[PDB]
């Protein structure tokens, strides 16, 4: 509720009137301390979501999700610190307040008790990423690339726009659970698809499913670090907390209509994680290894199952750790480069041993090794669909097994095999990039003991 | 024996004597509408506040 949101912009003065070098230190203070807050937020009841007031709410859905923003506000600043430190105070700064101003709107959206209040700062975080992309981005393409990535969203919120009005005048309040309580059964009314069509389609383009992705590999890789993490790691999650809520009055139409995603997603993600075998950039093929992963969390809030929305809720936090963490790899690895090929700079770990290591759980985490929370999301996944269909299986099972493939490639590529002779700048690296590292793997592990706190309301 | 009206005379209004009865609606109006009905009764606080989607007040 309010204990969260107060600290979160009553940091932004913070960050304006701080001092001039402590920028970085007092901001991470309480970035982190906020993270504490929120994970005070952590707890839930039995049936009934933590309810707040008409404009707040929370639930065992929200919950971990929020605990996973705030906990990644600190790390965009530790990630950024070194590709910004040659700035002007004031852009530097300007650019700490987009990223809480951004964060500011996650814990909104996630505690929002009205779809119209959801749906109010569900394109407003794309004011500050579209600023962090288009301005501090370092490339050329950037600009066709945040381009893309804000059309898209639009093209498919806008219907959702006109949808969610509609739902107002014919059903009085859009408030969650005053939707849940008094769901009606939506009819096969050649308009009812329409109406599934725009209340569905928003979700599914910033949650990039086969198709409707392009966006996505031109949206990481063009991205500065920081804005990499936050866009893969809650960006595309947005669409999937969407889901888990407005479903609630899509049915029985989602039995019939869930048919064309269903197969675009269960070949997309295949047809995807072949990308990944054959990326030549590494930043491309992490983020083309998001789409896969989030494919899968398409088949898994589309079933409508029990077991499904509970998979996906462990695959929601899962991938948005390890993707954060894998871009952390290819951003700590860049600069010292100068390059995003990932042939470039061969044989790391005999010159760099410890991030051997970091990549290497990295590694294993995206690969659904058990028990990590990936396996779980995965497994569980994996259940719920067999038990909608026994074929699913070739094609879920397969995924896994093009994902061994391509994750353990970026291993050999680039930290096994012969090093590079030509290139002499690959310095010691520096204790916060390895700091960073252990802040993101380290929860994972620690979050593989208590699954039930990532479980979601219907756990 | 009679005398010459002088100037303004003729112009007076003179109020003429008659029996015959006044019209009743000499334009033959028909019924009136009835008029809507006015507003009454103490002006109350707006239930809920603007009631305008998530808005609380
Ligand atoms: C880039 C293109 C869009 C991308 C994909 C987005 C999703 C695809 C479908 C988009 C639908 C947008 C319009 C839906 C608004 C809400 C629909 C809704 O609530 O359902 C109504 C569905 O009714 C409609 O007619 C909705 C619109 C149907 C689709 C036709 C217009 C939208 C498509 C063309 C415009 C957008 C495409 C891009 C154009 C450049 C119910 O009303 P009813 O017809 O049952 O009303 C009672 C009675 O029968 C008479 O009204």
């Amino acid at each position: 509720m309010l204990k969260i949101i107060i600290p979160t912009t009553m940091l932004l003065p913070m960050t304006w009137m701080s001092k001039h070098n402590m920028i970085w230190i007092n901001a991470t203070v309480h970035s982190l301390l906020i993270s504490l807050i929120s994970l005070s937020l952590l707890n839930q009841l039995g049936e009934n979501s933590l309810n707040f007031s008409l404009t707040f709410f929370s639930d065992s859905l929200s919950a971990p999700l929020l605990v996973l923003t705030t906990w990644l506000l600190p790390l965009m600043l530790m990630a950024s610190q070194s590709h910004l430190s040659k700035e002007t105070t004031t852009r530097k700064k300007l650019y700490i307040t987009m990223l809480i101003l951004l964060q500011l709107f996650l814990i909104m959206t996630f505690t929002a008790t009205e779809l119209i209040l959801f749906y109010i700062l569900f394109e407003a975080t794309l004011v500050p990423t579209l600023i962090i992309i288009t301005r501090w981005g370092n490339q050329t393409e950037r600009l066709n690339a945040g381009l893309y990535f804000l059309f898209y969203t639009l093209a498919g919120s806008l219907p959702l726009l006109v949808a969610l009005v509609y739902i107002q005048n014919t059903t009085g309040s859009l408030n969650f659970l005053i939707i849940h309580y008094w769901s009606h059964p939506l009819s096969n009314s050649w308009s009812n698809i329409f109406m599934w069509l725009a209340c569905i389609m928003a979700f599914m383009v910033k949650m990039p499913l086969y198709g409707l992705h392009l966006w996505l590999p031109k949206a990481h890789v063009e991205a500065p670090i920081a804005g990499s993490m936050v866009l893969a790691a809650v960006l595309l999650k947005l669409g999937g907390y969407g889901m888990m809520r407005i479903t609630t009055i899509l049915n029985p139409l989602t039995n019939y209509m869930a048919y064309p995603f269903l197969m675009l997603s269960m070949w997309g993600m295949i047809m995807t994680s072949s990308i990944c075998l054959r990326q030549t950039d590494l930043k491309s093929l992490i983020a083309y290894s998001s789409v896969s992963h989030m494919a899968l969390v398409i088949v898994a809030i589309m079933i409508q199952t029990p077991w499904s929305f509970m998979g996906a809720t462990a695959l929601m936090i899962a991938h948005g750790l390890t993707s954060s963490m894998l871009f952390c790899l290819a951003n700590t690895n860049y600069e010292r480069v100068h390059s995003r090929t990932m042939i470039l700079a061969r044989g790391l770990q005999t010159l760099l041993p410890l991030m051997a290591t970091w990549w290497l759980m990295a590694s294993l985490t995206n690969l659904a090794l058990p028990p990590s929370i990936n396996l779980i999301g995965e497994l569980f996944i994996i259940t719920a669909s067999f038990s909608w269909s026994n074929i699913t299986i070739i094609l879920m099972g397969m995924n896994m097994m093009i994902t061994a493939l391509y994750s353990l490639y970026m291993l050999i590529t680039t930290q096994r095999g012969k090093y590079t002779h030509h290139i002499n700048n690959i310095k010691a690296s520096f204790t916060r990039e390895n700091a960073l590292m252990a802040l993101h793997i380290l929860p994972l592990l620690l979050l593989t003991l208590n699954p039930k706190m990532i479980l979601g309301p219907l756990y | 024996g009679w005398v010459r009206p002088d100037l303004g005379e003729l112009s007076k209004v003179t109020k003429v004597k008659t029996d015959r009865p006044l019209p009743e609606n000499p334009y033959h109006s028909r019924a009136r509408p009835e008029p809507n009905p006015e507003a009454e009764g103490d002006l109350k606080p707006a239930k809920h506040g603007s009631r305008l989607f998530f808005w609380t007040m």
